[PDB]
RNA sequence: ACCCGGUGGAUGGGCCGGGGGUGUAAGCGCCGCGAGGCGUUGAGCCGACCGGUCCCAAUCGUCCGAGGUCUUGACC
RNA sequence: GACCCGGUGAAAUUGAACUGGCCGUGAAGAUGCGGCCUACCCGUGGCAGGACGAAAAGACCCCGUGGAGCUUUACUGCAGC
RNA sequence: CGAAUGCCGGCAUGAGUAACGAUAAAGAGGGUGAGAAUCCCUCUCGCCGUAAGCCCAAGGGUUCCUACGCAAUGGUCGUCA
RNA sequence: ACCGUGAGGGAAAGGUGAAAAGAACCCCGGGAGGGGAGUGAAAUAGAGCCUGAAACCGUGGGCUUACAAGCAGUCACGGCC
RNA sequence: GGUCAAGAUGGUAAGGGCCCACGGUGGAUGCCUCGGCACCCGAGCCGAUGAAGGACGUGGCUACCUGCGAUAAGCCAGGGG
């Protein structure tokens, strides 16, 4: 078995999440459908990290079509703190938070 | 209001120059029932009704092509000028349902 | 001017809570019309043109 | 809303200034004040 | 979420017939130097209201969803 | 605007919390003490009543042989006359 | 050392609700891109117009052009700056 | 560095390795970043890269969850692991 | 075997509470140092032969750090080497 993980990623660890939690432990092709025509930002990223893990996968570490997610996960890491208008008076800041991108691909 | 008519007009307008085009979800359908309704003074055909459209659309190259042009190629049937068919893809950011709508041919 | 800001921390847990009436949920999807493949229910695409009219590219 | 900071040239430079500053007691006097005490660099030099 | 339709359709819009609303159109036409007036005309143009007809668009597709728990008793 | 969509994605207050009405009670105006009565698990659009809600270690008060401005035939002094 | 509305620094809160900085509007067509509502040309249209004019200066001070390029700044994008 | 007009105030940021031998080439990709291969004593030592704990967010499992009060709990007993 | 009357137990979890495994995050920590700090001895004026202190400056190839400054990382002469 062999994955998909990226770090720096910019994006909300949660929405993010919600992609995941749902192209899940499923079939490989079904579920890159799933990114395929799926809405939201993110979408695209997540079926970028797909793609890296099965060409990773039967490349490397090997049966092609047999293979779906094995699970998936992502984990918020390293901040993007954001300055803005101080309380007009002192500074507000908001953290962009990066998000850690991984999930599994493993045949049947 | 202003802006209601405003689209129906550039719309109305840039679609019969081409016969089809690409806008939301509602944008099409309303553009439909107007461009449409549009398309049947080109029927009738005089005057009258070519002096309305333009009253809209404003010009002449297109007021006259509709109505001489393809008015023709409709004239006989009862509406329906205008087929909309809901898109595949949605703008960015947005997320917005657009669709592609015609005048059936 | 802070009238009603809450008052007491949110429970970990209660608020995951909240977060979860929630529920993702993939468009829905069939198999195409002949340009074989999946595709959004009821729609053309970068597979097809057709639907019974050749509109489309690629 | 006329804050206060409008730089005028003509002024700023005028009104402070190294020149200025060495004129009197104080002004040197802080002068070296600084020049030691920290480095940096001066007034006008802004 | 609720309710009725989903081309063996009238559901939406279109068209169409009707009302209902504005008040006699755009044109030529005639009386007055002009202004206009009267005619062709109660015309013209019409947003939801009542109800036709498959002009247009509800294609085609997919999911999930039962099997009949244990014991006593009353009957066939 | 709000509401639903997609993109973006703060903030004070905050022990903690799976936090009902009651009649009573305790420091004496109780979600968490007593007896009782309703009461399923989650949520978003809302309505303000309670959580003595937030904001600020009362500026109205009194207390520290606390401070600073002004007043006259308060004390003492300095100025200038 | 809970424990000094503690200092330092991370880190969660409400909360994926609140906001996008003037109700002077947009829409279509094609072009370029890995990807464009958010760049380029182009045709409908709206808003100034005593200004949303061009000018002198004050202040700032390379911000300007030109080829490249986008990680952060650009309150979404963004091959545009 | 920075708020200050100014006089003045005044941070934070050290460590990979024995020495770079710092990562050719191949692999998805706009790229970063992820997979292989080579160093190798290890690279869950990998370039802000020693030892890198807590807070806190995740991903899999055991158990546990819809007539029910409470922070808490803790004394009893039972079911399942 | 079928029907009906009645009776009691259970499986179904959106999120969830506790228990574990594995990352993330955050940098505490121990240890480490080219840095302070502190006592004690040495030392004790510089300046128009424009000092202390900066200004704009060379490097072939450039911000910065440095060292000179126009005879710009340097020129001469003597000791070490």
């Amino acid at each position: 078995e062999a994955k998909a993980i990226a770090r720096y990623v910019r994006i909300s660890p949660r929405k993010v999440r919600l992609v995941v939690d749902l192209i899940r432990g499923k079939s490989l092709e079904e579920a890159r459908n799933i990114l395929r025509y799926t809405n939201k930002r993110g979408a695209y990223f997540v079926a970028k990290v797909l793609e890296s893990a099965a060409a990773n996968a039967v490349n490397n570490h090997d049966l092609e079509d047999r293979l779906y997610v094995k699970a998936a996960y992502v984990d918020e890491g390293p901040a993007l703190k954001r300055v803005l208008p101080r309380a007009r008076g002192r500074a507000d800041i908001i953290k962009k938070r990066t998000s850690h991108i991984t999930v599994i691909l493993g045949e049947k | 209001s202003s802006h209601r008519l405003a689209l129906y007009r550039n719309q109305a307008k840039s679609l019969l120059t081409h016969g089809r085009i690409t806008t939301t979800v509602p944008k099409a359908k309303e553009l439909r029932g107007f461009v449409d309704h549009l398309i049947h003074l080109a029927k009738r055909g005089d005057l009258h009704a070519r002096r309305l459209v333009l009253r809209d659309l404003q010009d002449v190259k297109l007021v006259r092509k509709l109505f001489d042009e393809i008015a023709p190629r409709y004239r006989d049937r009862q509406g329906g000028y205008t087929r909309v068919l809901k898109l595949a893809e949605r703008r960015r950011g947005d997320g917005a349902p657009l669709a592609l709508v015609e005048l059936v041919e | 001017a802070k009238h009603p800001v809450p008052k007491k921390k949110t429970s970990k847990s209660k608020r995951d809570m909240r977060r979860s009436h929630h529920a993702l949920t993939a468009p829905n999807l069939t198999e195409c019309p002949q340009c074989h493949g999946k595709k959004l229910s009821h729609h053309i695409c970068p597979n097809c043109g057709y639907y019974d009219g050749r509109q489309v590219l690629a | 809303m006329k804050r206060t900071y409008q730089p005028n040239n003509r002024k700023r430079a005028k009104t402070h200034g190294f020149r200025a500053r060495m004129k009197t007691k104080s002004g040197r006097n802080i002068l070296a004040r600084r020049r030691a005490k920290g480095r940096h660099q001066l007034t006008v030099s802004d």
